[PDB]
């Protein structure tokens, strides 16, 4: 897990030897793994590249971070408001700093991860201090231009 | 549902005064005798009672419980912030509402 | 982080003995080729340096132990218990004020989510 780098944000043009060919300049990528879905039978955008040394994986994570690969925000990492279609290049501290401009955050946010890879699932949950920050996130942040990924902010629970 | 049905609507005439600042509108409202502050919100012109053509702008409207909502159209994309807790104020001693 | 904290404590001790706002022992040190990034207010350590300077100024008070001796806080446990009870009452009043502010914010959010946003009037 230390020598392997988890890549997120892969489109349909990216393939299993294509990621190994793109990561060959960063370091000696020994193997590439792409988990296939059960309903569609294709990649879900997240994969793994197992290299030989941990320094090559660190250089690939520091070089290929927030890159625009196949029209997709590909990024390598070390393997009541709901935000969907978020970029995997952002972290919890980066999401807390991005959410601090609209309103005040009550605590540190959390992002959902896949049970197989564990880098990024695609959705996240963040809680605001009051309902005014949630309304400002649903008015402004729900549709704002993020890092090559259109996010969507919505209410997790609402009572009619 | 209970607060929306019990809200009285007589629709009085509001008094708004706009001023182009550089670094802000002042709405004169009567005494409401309540703790509920008037709230401002920016919406689109796609929803209307008659749906007129060529509606592709935004409108910032300030609303209160005893008074009617006053709306101002903004042709620009983003020149200010329509947040309530950021750049708005409501003096209950003089009953003056300001938003910049 | 011990050397930076010691430098901040030395700057707070040297700045508290000044007779003016700008005529201090640290303003002349900035022009004497001494790098001090904690003097600018843009850094996060400046908020702690201001609290250290405030504590150094409060350590120079006449009831702080320079020319007088405290008798109520040092020789009366009942006065300390009354001060602790007053601090607990002030904390309870602050918690009640925060609960009232949260209730007012919830009432404003309930009133803002129930008003009609379709009655637009442009005057």
């Amino acid at each position: 897990q230390d020598a392997t780098v988890y890549v997120g944000g892969l489109d349909e043009k990216v393939s299993e030897p294509l990621l190994w060919e793109l990561f060959l300049q960063a370091g000696p990528v020994v193997n590439t793994h792409m988990p296939k879905d059960r309903v569609t039978g294709q990649h879900q955008g997240y994969g793994f590249v197992e290299f030989l040394s941990e320094e090559d994986a660190d250089y690939a994570i520091k070089i290929m971070n927030m890159i625009k690969l196949y029209g997709k925000p590909i990024r390598v990492n070390k393997a009541n408001i709901f935000i969907g279609n978020l970029d995997p290049e952002i972290d919890e501290k980066l999401l807390y700093d991005t959410f601090s401009a609209f309103g005040v955050i009550l605590q540190t946010p959390k992002i959902m991860r896949d049970p197989d890879t564990g880098n990024s699932k695609g959705y996240a949950f963040i809680n605001f201090a009051s309902f005014d920050a949630s309304d400002a996130a649903i008015e402004a942040m729900n549709g704002q231009y993020l890092c090559n990924r259109p996010i969507t902010v919505s209410y997790a629970f609402k009572k009619d | 549902v209970e607060v929306k049905k019990f809200v009285k609507i007589g629709r009085p005439g509001y008094k708004v005064t706009k001023q182009r600042d550089s670094e802000l509108f002042q709405i004169d409202y009567p005494e409401i005798a309540e703790g509920i502050m008037p709230r401002h919100r920016f919406m689109s012109a796609y929803e209307q009672r008659i749906e007129p053509p060529d509606r592709r702008w935004q409108y910032l409207l300030m609303a209160a419980e005893p008074y009617e909502t006053i709306a101002f159209k903004v042709p620009s994309r983003e020149i200010d912030k329509a947040e309530g807790k950021f750049w708005t104020h409501w003096n209950r001693e003089t009953k003056q509402f300001f938003l910049q | 982080s011990a050397f930076d904290l010691d430098v901040v404590k030395l700057t707070a001790q040297f700045v508290a003995r000044n007779g003016r706002q700008f005529l201090t022992q640290l303003m002349q040190k900035e022009q004497r080729n001494y790098q001090f990034d904690f003097l600018r207010p843009q850094h996060s350590l400046f908020n702690y340096f201001t609290k250290l300077v405030e504590q150094y100024t409060k350590i120079l008070i006449p009831p702080k132990g320079l020319f007088s001796k405290l008798k109520k806080e040092a020789e009366n446990p009942r006065e300390v218990l009354d001060q602790v009870c007053y601090r607990v009452e002030w904390a309870k009043f602050q918690e009640r004020e925060r609960k009232k502010e949260e209730e007012e914010k919830e009432k404003e959010r309930v009133a803002y989510a129930q008003i009609d946003w379709h009655d637009f009037v442009v005057v």
